[PDB]
């Protein structure tokens, strides 16, 4: 039962494993190791935040509240904590849940304005409030979402509540639309998370190539200075269990290759024109191209990850557990290119095939006329 | 006689010895060279051929699996040199090996049972070199530096006096093979005869020739007759009684516990570690140049021989080391070029593919040795990458390739034209002493004396010469003259480093009139490392060219001779650094060897062929070719694209200029158009102007350059900058991010300047944090909840869940977009913009391919015309039908054209749409370039080719200038008082002549002003090319001398372009003999008067026109400021240097400065307030805004660091108290 | 990952006050450690400052003492280089608590030595190799009988020589036990482990993690190995090499040399993260890079007085960035901090006014690339001038031995209230017209 829990587990965990049996049982991976700088920098996000409070008197004892504000500040911008929650945490009666709210307000105020306000209404309210610079159509605009009016827009609902005129509103709502709702989450140098490739599938010209493997295979060596041959019959126990071990390892890499070359070509419609669409190939049915017991593919499906032109896949979600899409495949063909030679029906169904969609000449006219397009009449 | 180019300008040559043997090609060196590399050599001489049959047939161990190698051949390039340079991919072509697998058969007199020879094995592909002599393997020209390492051989050095404090010296001996194992010898005050491997260890001597099978009785009996200190040395016998090893198997052990000590010896480990040093066939090598200068060195007379060592070897240098040990000499130095071996990019990537054809063998004997009957064919047992592996290693990532420098067109000629010792197998600059850096007597005519890099490395670097070749076997030739007799034949003979020593050489600058015989009763010569009169008749050579030892940027200052050496080192450097200029004003005083740079390098346009001019624009350039030049298939017409306003690796812009006015004959060989700092085929690094030399109140200061407002006005040293800011990313584990197309949290101003594609539009003021293309970004499966979902109903925008990723403009940066490319990873469309970039090379291309229908058809329409007729003549009904309306066969060829240009024109669209190719992940690409115009200010570098530098100090009125009787202001003033030190009286020349040579153009042009007949001018002119007595002018009037030198006028109303070769150029009386000419005083000084006075300026002042070059150095890109910035994570620090975002290094040298000074709270505060200190850093931002001036030091920050990586250690430190 | 080179609980949590798990985020909750995923929620800088240990199942040496000049380990013992060399790379046995057999204390054998050894005298002989060998005789020697033996020795012989290495050694001994250390400390039984965050990530271990990642590894191995039941020549090999990892780690290129995969340099060790750049000059010492500073191309001051230099206006603009915010809001022409540093953004006219406010008597300080004499950094009053170039006074060019010929200039701004003083008083143009090194002028026309 050691090869097929060593087969089946995640190309990380599998690694995992082996580190440590490899640390038990004297083999050697290649270890690069031939005998004879800064990665760092800063960077600042609520830090931006507390520069305020520094250079902003507060005096001492309300620096503290708003150094406990910046702590609920979300990446998206607005606090977790209850203005009462936060109360809890600073512990005194002297905050009076009064005072908060005057801190709170007064770093909403630093920009980014608009920055660390509950419910998004305040965010959008004390983004106008500092914004109000007196002018132009912000008056009626303050008033829907204040009064709770914000139900809207869902949608001229409004008007019989507003009561202002009609498309004038749009003026407004036109400079509702012109605020930042949640400042300031920006990139970091995250690139961010990357799936490391299990396989690999692309096409050289006019061919597929699925053969694989990223730098995820270890490569594991079994020769090392002790070639010596209780203790004698150990270390041949032991080298024996480690000829075993890499040659269970070398059938994976092994396996994993030729199930893939079997997947991909069972699935290729839609490897080939964009996602899904994809023929329900059973386990069974791959199973009955290759040896492979079902078991056995079953556990090689399971953690072992692809990479694809379009998206990254787990292999297991390729199984599962048609007339629309070919039509908007054939109109998508036809209406490209076609620059002066028309594509044929005979041409389309040649095209079809070598992608590996199935589709009658007879059928690809049927959907070319519930298209409506007359074949072949169009010319330069 | 003049070229077609010559016709429209030409430029007077000074000076008199004539040119015998012109300037050979600039390239020589790359070109040839790998030329020699890749080709079908039918024998053993070196390049793929040679290390593909040495390295084969591969045979395996009794298996006879024999691999066998045939041929081979380089496919058509996948891509050519100008779309691999678009895309960024390598330029390079398929290696198609023919291979042989031959099975014989079990225990036989050699039988077969089958022989699989399977059809190509393709192994990678190999980059092709360009007729620039550069490479391309991503997206950029790239040179590899030809090296300089010892010649293979035997060395013979000394290390004379401090070895051991005796004075007493040492005779070390020495072999350098080209692979393999080095060997050494080395002697010790104790005498004794040590051998060494590599640099290893020291041992006995009789270790070596004991391990070879050779008693006591054979040791004594070859080295020895004999107990004589005066002449023969017992050293080898002194040396047998430390010797521990009676024989050979105890000599082998104790080799293997040498090489690789700390493992238990046995006996066949050892003979076959020995056996495998010196002697084995695959370890070891010498080739043709490590047996020939063995030979030599040892006085055999065999000039060849096996490339392995062998017992007789061994003993006859050890032999040598003894004879020169004793009394006999003599030392052999390592500078002489005979021990210095040039390399070049063919050699060294055929070590290189030798290296991975080894490592492939290493595994080709395993899958031969263990596999079975036919099966396993060629393309088995060999792979792919054990090849790129090795050669990409090479062209990729080497010390010896190095980005070309391309910014001045000098530059890269002067690049590919290089020596190095330093990198691969030559000496590195932290050993080797002033020995080598120093210059050596056969540097002459070799190895320029003066242009070599100032610095770290001197004399490392040095230069080829202008007529120098590489020799055939590691050396330098040199070009002279054979003189027989009395007589100098023109007969051009090579002469090598060892050769040319022993023989008489004359110089090339010796004075024999009528037939060429010397009239001087002795002439200099150079007999042996020396030079002195020689007799009349003892002259074996003679230097072909005076130019001949110094290199193109030696040549290329005027007036060479007249400069310090110093000087002239710091001018010719300086001269490559030089920016091209947004006008090319050719040089009026020039060496002539311009049109000999701009030419030989790709910067230029030449021509494949010659005719008159089709279609002239400023883009392409159709030619229709001649009969006799033309090649009877396909007619054909010369097609030229220019490369408009395109990137460069110093961020320069190179462009190309048409010279050809239009519907002109042409000559092949002949510049078609102008690229960067190249003016009608003559070579401009910039502009020249008027110059005097006086102190101005002191803008002038040492080397500081006043200038007149007029230069920046006129917008002639301006330079066009442009930078490649590119962003790629999508492929995140959440989903692909989308580029622009939407990017909430931005107002409408940004998208404004944004295409509804979201790529930046063509053009745009772009400044400051603008946006050049938007990037988002997600994150997923936030939970709606109910805030969400309002959140998603009023904006909703994308809907956006996902952050901005934007690439957008750097701060501080500015400029204007001109071209933006694309490269979406196949399998993944782009909206418009790609398919439009996409769309606008398709018919770039179409428009051409309908070129060669438009003008084929119309001949083989004529064609059809001219048969019809005597077939049924109608010549007015033949006007009057459709164009649509023997006939068998041209009206096969017509269909047969037709479905070529469909066949070619689909292959080129598809070419278009397929290779983005990208890296894994990799999505979509977006390269965007800026182009600013950057102008002339104060503190800006300009410099002349005699070695002033400068920086301009102010930007002077055009009142203030000091101008002339007729009021011309002077351009640049500069100081007279730096030519006297600088020693750089060049300088002084240039500008005197200059003041002629404007001179006579002043007067042409008025003469042209008042628009005389033809006659005076050409009268005039002829006087112009006259001058003093002789040499060498061949004057005018030769054409007609009224249309066809009508041009020549023109082009001299600017000014008259002179030629003053290095050392044959002009001189006293012939500048004053020019200076007459026109109106000029002698003393080439002239009256100026101030113009914020209007009074006079007291004694003459020097004026003229000198060409100034500007270098990039200038102050916008230097400039810096650093308040608060981002610091250091592991030790809080400002950062990497003037460059973003950091600040000055306050070095250990400026705290002793502040230490002097009583400043204490000023190094207190540098170091611990300003930067190091976490906390005291912003304690004290908070107060510099309040207005108190104070600070709470506390303790650095990176003190706190160093105390835990002591604490890291066993180590304990603490703080008490 | 936990339990590795970086890990939460090993060091400290990656967010501030944040958990791996997530049950603990906001500060309310600081002390308390965890319920699940092992972490204590804190301040992310104490990942800079915690330390972990690593247990060797071997002893191990420290090679900083081995390869010491006067070698620690060895001349401790009285024991030559050569000899605890072969001990400690298992290629030789050592005696160690020699008793009353045949042969020495400290004495060194061989194979066939230390077998012959063992057939006669089975038990009450003891003699091993390796780091634990060095370790066991090291704690078993003592400093207490040898200061008694050595001084009456002292005593009893009459030569010079005889007592010269005596007193050398028996002071050198004793001032080691005045000290503290005690010897059976440089044979290492745990390693200690810098912070995570003085040895960062770049996602490829590097430089230092790579050999902290070995030493881990192969000391694993050896862990398990010896649980295992092994022969002494695997353990033996592995045990060598566990040293070399620990030598590599503390101080590369004493011996092996270990260089980082796509080679060729060898990989920094700890000591190289001191000894430095040149040293730890760079930082410390030398006071690295500096804030309020910058450069630029040098030009002539013809116009200037003795006592100012001309500055850019858009640099200036930035070095004293910080002044001008307080100046902007002292007059009210800013609200506050936010629309200050907005204003200076849009380099609004009215700002450049301020900063002609603070810069007017505010000296700065000039410097070149090179400097020598105490003269070689001289301050003066700054002048805005117009362009991307300084100016310098022709008359103190002589001292910085400035040539215009492209050289460059690094200012600096005296921050703080008694730095300004010192810059105008002691560090200014008028008070240095004398070079320090001749009273004769230093303002000499040139
Ligand atoms: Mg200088
Ligand atoms: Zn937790």
């Amino acid at each position: 039962q050691q090869a097929i829990r060593l087969l089946q587990l995640s190309t990380l965990e599998l690694q995992q494993e082996l580190q440590q049996a490899l640390e038990s049982n004297p083999l050697l991976e290649q270890t690069d190791l031939h005998d004879e700088y800064q990665g760092e920098t800063t960077q600042t996000l609520q830090d931006y935040l507390m520069w305020q409070v520094e250079l902003t008197p507060f005096t001492d004892t309300d620096r503290a509240i708003a150094t406990s504000i910046v702590d609920a500040v979300d990446d998206t911008g607005y606090l977790t904590i209850q203005i009462e929650d936060i109360v809890d945490s600073i512990g005194d009666d002297e905050i009076g849940l009064e005072e908060v709210e005057a801190v709170l307000k007064r770093i909403q105020r630093f920009d980014p304005v608009g920055v660390a306000a509950k419910d998004l209404r305040d965010c959008l309210l004390i983004q106008l409030s500092q914004f109000a610079k007196e002018t132009p159509w912000l008056e009626e605009a303050r008033l829907i979402i204040s009064d709770h009016l914000d139900l809207l827009a869902n949608h001229r609902t409004l008007m019989r509540v507003t009561r202002l005129k009609e498309e004038v509103l749009k003026e407004a709502v036109n400079l509702i639309q012109s605020l930042d709702p949640r400042p300031g989450q920006s990139i970091h140098t995250s690139e961010p998370e990357y799936v490391i490739p299990d396989v690999l599938v692309r096409k050289v010209s006019g061919r597929w190539t699925v053969e694989l493997n990223a730098d995820s295979i270890p490569r594991l060596k079994i020769n090392q200075q002790y070639a010596a041959m209780a203790d004698g019959q150990f270390i041949r126990s032991n080298l024996q269990e480690a000829r075993w071990l890499i040659k269970s390892l070398e059938s994976r890499n092994d396996t994993l290759l030729r199930v893939s070359r079997c997947i991909v070509e069972q699935q290729q419609a839609f490897f080939e024109q964009g996602e899904e669409y994809m023929k329900p190939m059973v386990l069974a049915d791959i199973a009955q191209a290759v040896e492979m017991h079902e078991s056995t593919i079953s556990r090689v499906t399971t953690q072992k990850y692809l990479h694809s032109p379009r998206g990254i896949f787990e292999l297991k979600y390729f199984f599962s557990s048609s007339s629309t899409a070919i039509r908007a495949l054939v109109k998508k063909l036809i209406a490209a290119e076609n620059p002066a030679k028309p594509l044929s029906d005979s041409k389309l169904t040649s095209m079809l095939s070598e992608q590996g969609i199935m589709v009658a000449r007879r059928t690809v006219a049927k959907y070319r006329e519930s298209l409506s397009i007359p074949p072949s009449n169009q010319r330069k | 006689v003049y070229s077609y180019t010559e016709k429209k300008r030409i430029r007077k040559d000074f000076g008199k010895r004539p040119q015998v043997l012109d300037v050979p090609y600039l390239l020589s060196i790359q070109l040839d060279s790998f030329q020699k590399f890749i080709e079908q050599d039918p024998e053993g001489q070196y390049g793929l051929e040679a290390a593909f049959r040495s390295v084969f047939p591969i045979q395996s161990y009794s298996g006879n699996s024999e691999l066998q190698y045939v041929s081979y051949r380089l496919g058509e390039p996948v891509f050519d040199v100008q779309e691999c340079q678009i895309r960024g991919v390598t330029y390079s072509a398929p290696l198609r090996v023919k291979l042989r697998l031959v099975i014989y058969e079990r225990e036989a007199p050699e039988g077969t049972v089958k022989d699989i020879k399977e059809q190509e094995v393709y192994m990678g592909e190999i980059p092709l070199m360009t007729d620039n002599g550069t490479f391309v393997i991503n997206g950029t020209e790239r040179v590899i530096v030809s090296q300089l390492h010892r010649s293979p051989g035997v060395f013979f050095d000394s290390d004379k006096g401090k070895t051991h404090s005796s004075g007493k010296v040492l005779y070390n001996a020495r072999i350098i093979p080209y692979r393999g194992s080095w060997l050494d010898f080395e002697f010790d005050p104790k005498d004794n005869l040590f051998v060494r491997i590599d640099r290893r260890r020291k041992l006995p001597a009789t270790i070596i020739l004991r391990a070879l099978n050779y008693t006591t009785e054979q040791i004594l009996d070859l080295f020895f007759e004999f107990t004589n200190d005066l002449d023969h040395g017992p050293y080898i016998s002194e040396t047998l009684r430390v010797d521990p090893t009676n024989d050979r198997l105890s000599a082998l052990v104790e080799i293997y516990r040498m090489m690789r000590p700390g493992e238990p010896p046995t006996r066949e480990a050892a003979e076959s570690l020995f056996e495998n040093l010196f002697f084995s066939e695959d370890r070891y090598d010498l080739s043709a140049v490590g047996r020939m200068k063995f030979n030599r060195s040892l006085l055999r007379e065999e000039i060849e021989g096996s490339g392995i060592l062998s017992k007789d070897d061994i003993i006859d240098v050890m032999k040598k080391l003894i004879d020169i040990r004793n009394g006999k000499g003599e030392v052999d130095d390592i500078d002489h070029l005979g021990n210095r071996r040039i390399r070049s990019v063919g050699e060294m990537a055929e070590n290189q593919f030798r290296v991975g054809l080894v490592r492939v063998e290493r595994a080709v004997k395993e899958r031969l040795s263990l596999g079975d009957l036919d099966t396993l064919m060629p393309q088995d047992m060999i792979n792919a990458k054990p090849i790129s592996a090795a050669v990409k290693e090479f062209f990729g990532s080497s010390q010896l390739s190095q980005f070309m420098v391309q910014n001045n067109p000098l530059s890269e000629i002067t690049h590919k034209r290089r020596i190095s010792a330093l990198g691969p197998g030559g000496l590195t600059r932290e050993r080797a002493g002033f020995e080598v850096r120093d210059v050596h007597p056969t540097h002459y005519g070799r190895v320029c004396p003066i242009e070599t890099p100032e610095g770290p490395n001197i004399g490392l670097i040095n230069s080829l010469s202008v007529y120098a070749q590489t020799n055939e076997y590691g050396f330098l030739e040199t070009p002279y003259r054979k003189v027989t007799d009395g007589v100098v034949t023109d007969e051009i003979h090579y002469l090598s480093a060892i050769e040319e020593g022993n023989y008489v050489i004359a110089q090339a600058n010796s004075n024999l009139d009528e037939e060429g015989h010397f009239v001087e009763d002795l002439v200099t010569c150079r007999s042996k490392g020396e030079s002195s009169l020689f007799s009349r008749d003892q002259v074996d050579y003679m230097d072909v060219s005076t130019q001949q030892v110094v290199s193109v940027g030696a040549s290329l200052i005027p007036f060479l001779e007249h400069d310090d050496a110093n000087r002239a080192l710091m001018g010719a450097n300086m001269q490559r650094q030089a920016v091209p200029t947004l006008r090319a004003d050719k040089p009026l005083v020039g060496t002539g060897m311009e049109r000999a740079v701009a030419v030989d390098s790709g910067v230029t346009a030449v021509a494949k062929r010659g005719g008159v001019v089709q279609y002239v624009d400023a883009s392409r350039i159709v030619i229709k070719v001649n009969e006799d030049e033309m090649y009877p298939g396909e007619a054909g017409i010369d097609i030229y694209n220019l490369t408009k306003y395109t990137r460069s690796n110093q961020n320069t812009c190179i462009n190309q200029m048409p010279c050809v006015s239009l519907g002109e004959p042409v000559e092949r060989g002949d510049v078609l158009a102008d690229g960067p700092s190249t003016d009608l085929g003559e070579l401009a690094l910039g502009q020249n102007m008027r110059v005097a030399f006086m102190p101005w109140n002191g803008y002038n200061f040492e080397d500081s350059i006043l200038v007149s407002e007029r230069v920046v006005q006129e917008d002639r040293f301006t330079t066009i900058h442009i930078q490649e800011l590119a962003c790629v990313s999508r492929d995140t584990k959440l989903g692909p991010e989308e580029i622009t197309a939407d990017i909430p949290n931005v107002g409408e101003a940004a998208l404004s300047k944004l295409d509804e594609s979201g790529i930046v539009y063509i053009g745009a003021e772009v400044t400051g944090g603008d946006i050049l293309v938007g990037k988002v970004t997600p994150k997923g499966e936030t939970q709606l909840t109910p805030e969400e979902k309002l959140l998603r109903a009023i904006f909703g925008e994308k809907a956006s869940d996902v952050k901005d990723s934007s690439l957008r403009v750097p701060n501080g940066v500015s400029g204007t977009v001109i071209d933006v490319q694309v490269f979406t990873r196949d399998g993944v469309e782009k909206d418009k913009r790609a398919l439009e970039i996409e769309e606008m090379q398709l018919k770039q291309a179409k428009k051409d391919l309908s070129e060669e229908l438009q003008i084929l058809e119309a001949g083989l329409f004529s064609r059809i015309r001219a048969v019809l007729v005597a077939g049924g003549v109608e010549a007015e009904k033949l006007d009057k039908l459709p164009r649509d309306r023997q006939l068998e066969q041209l009206a096969e060829q017509y269909d047969e054209l037709k479905h070529e240009f469909e066949k070619k024109l689909e292959a080129k669209r598809r070419k278009i749409t397929q290779g983005d190719d990208l890296a894994p992940g990799v999505l979509k690409i977006v390269k965007v370039y800026l182009a600013v115009k950057r102008r002339i200010q104060p503190g800006d570098k300009m410099a002349g080719r005699h070695g002033n530098k400068g920086v301009i100090s102010k930007i002077n009125p055009i009142e203030d200038m000091p101008y002339d009787e007729n009021g011309t202001p002077v351009d640049i003033v500069l100081n007279p008082l730096g030519v006297p030190s600088r020693m750089n009286i060049g300088q002084i020349l240039e500008t005197h002549l200059g003041m002629a040579a404007k001179g006579i153009g002043d007067k042409i042009n008025a003469m042209l002003k008042q628009q005389q007949e033809v006659a005076k001018l050409r009268e005039f002119i002829q006087r112009a090319y006259d001058l003093g007595a002789d040499v060498r002018q061949k004057v005018d009037l030769s054409t007609f001398s009224d249309e066809e030198v009508m041009r020549l006028a023109e082009n001299l109303r600017k000014g008259m372009p002179i030629a003053t070769p290095v050392f044959d150029g002009a001189k006293e009386a012939e500048i004053k003999e020019l200076l007459k000419l026109g109106d000029l005083p002698t003393s080439g000084q002239i009256r100026l008067y101030d113009g914020r006075t209007g009074e006079q300026f007291e004694r003459p002042v020097t004026v003229g026109y000198m060409y100034m070059l500007k270098l990039n150095h200038l102050v916008d890109d230097k400039m810096h400021a650093r308040s608060t910035g981002s610091y250091s994570l592991v030790t809080q620090q400002p950062l990497g240097g003037k460059a973003q975002f950091g600040g000055q290094r306050f070095g250990e040298m400026e705290v002793w400065a502040l230490e002097a000074y009583g400043a204490a709270y000023t190094l207190q505060e540098m170091l611990t307030v300003k930067s190091d200190d976490v906390n005291g850093r912003t304690k004290m931002y908070k107060n510099i805004v309040d207005g108190n001036h104070q600070m709470e030091p506390g303790m650095p920050e990176s003190f706190n660091v160093l105390l835990k990586e002591i604490r890291s250690l066993g180590i304990n430190i603490e703080l008490e108290d | 990952e936990r339990d590795g080179l970086f890990c939460a609980r090993i060091f400290g949590p990656v967010k501030d006050y944040e958990c791996l798990c997530g049950k603990y985020k906001r500060l309310k909750h600081r002390g308390v450690i965890c319920e699940k995923c092992g972490v204590e929620v804190t301040q992310t800088k104490v990942r800079r400052e915690r330390m972990g240990h690593i247990e060797l199942a071997s002893p191990t040496a420290h090679i900083w003492f081995l390869k010491s000049l006067p070698s620690r380990i060895g001349l401790l013992l009285d024991m030559p280089l050569r000899d605890i060399e072969r001990v400690l790379y298992f290629e030789s046995y050592v005696v160690i608590e020699g008793g009353m057999t045949n042969l020495e204390r400290q004495q060194i054998l061989t194979e066939e030595q230390y077998l012959d050894a063992l057939e006669e005298f089975g038990d009450e002989f003891d003699a091993k190799m390796g780091a634990e060998a060095i370790q066991a005789l090291l704690k078993s020697m003592d400093l207490e009988q040898e200061c008694e033996q050595l001084r009456e020795e002292l005593n009893e012989t009459n030569s010079e020589t005889k007592r010269k290495k005596l007193t050398k050694r028996i002071k050198l001994l004793e001032a080691f036990v005045q000290s503290g250390n005690k010897p059976e400390w440089m044979i290492l039984t745990v390693l200690p482990v810098l912070p995570p965050d003085l040895r960062p990530l770049v996602f490829a271990t590097s430089d230092l993690n790579d050999l902290y990642r070995r030493v881990i590894n192969r000391n694993n191995r050896l862990k398990r190995l010896l649980d295992l039941a092994a022969p002494d020549i695997i353990v033996r090999n592995e045990k060598r090499m566990l040293q070399e990892a620990v030598d590599a780690l503390l101080d590369n290129g004493r011996r092996g040399r270990a260089i980082t995969g796509s080679n060729k340099r060898p990989l920094k060790s700890l000591a190289d993260m001191i000894k430095g750049k040149q040293g730890r000059f760079r930082q410390n010492l030398l006071g690295k890079r500096v804030d309020y500073s910058g450069r630029s191309v040098i030009t002539v001051g013809p116009y200037l007085r003795l006592h100012q230099c001309g500055l850019p206006k858009k640099m200036a603009l930035e070095l004293f960035k910080p002044f001008i915010y307080g100046k902007l809001e002292l007059r009210g022409l800013a609200t506050t901090i936010k629309a200050a540093k907005k204003m200076v953004e849009r380099e609004e006219a009215v700002v450049w006014d301020i900063l002609d406010e603070v810069i007017r008597e505010h000296p700065v300080l000039l410097n070149r690339a090179p400097t020598l004499h105490r003269l070689g950094i001289q301050a003066f009053e700054p002048v805005l001038i117009e362009g991307k170039a300084i100016q310098l006074h022709p008359l103190v060019c002589a001292a910085y031995n400035a040539d215009f010929d492209g050289d460059q200039m690094a200012v600096h701004v005296p921050l703080t209230l008694e730095a300004q003083l010192e810059a105008r008083a002691l560090m200014m143009s008028t008070n240095n017209i004398l070079s320090p090194a001749n009273g004769e002028p230093i303002i000499v026309p040139s």
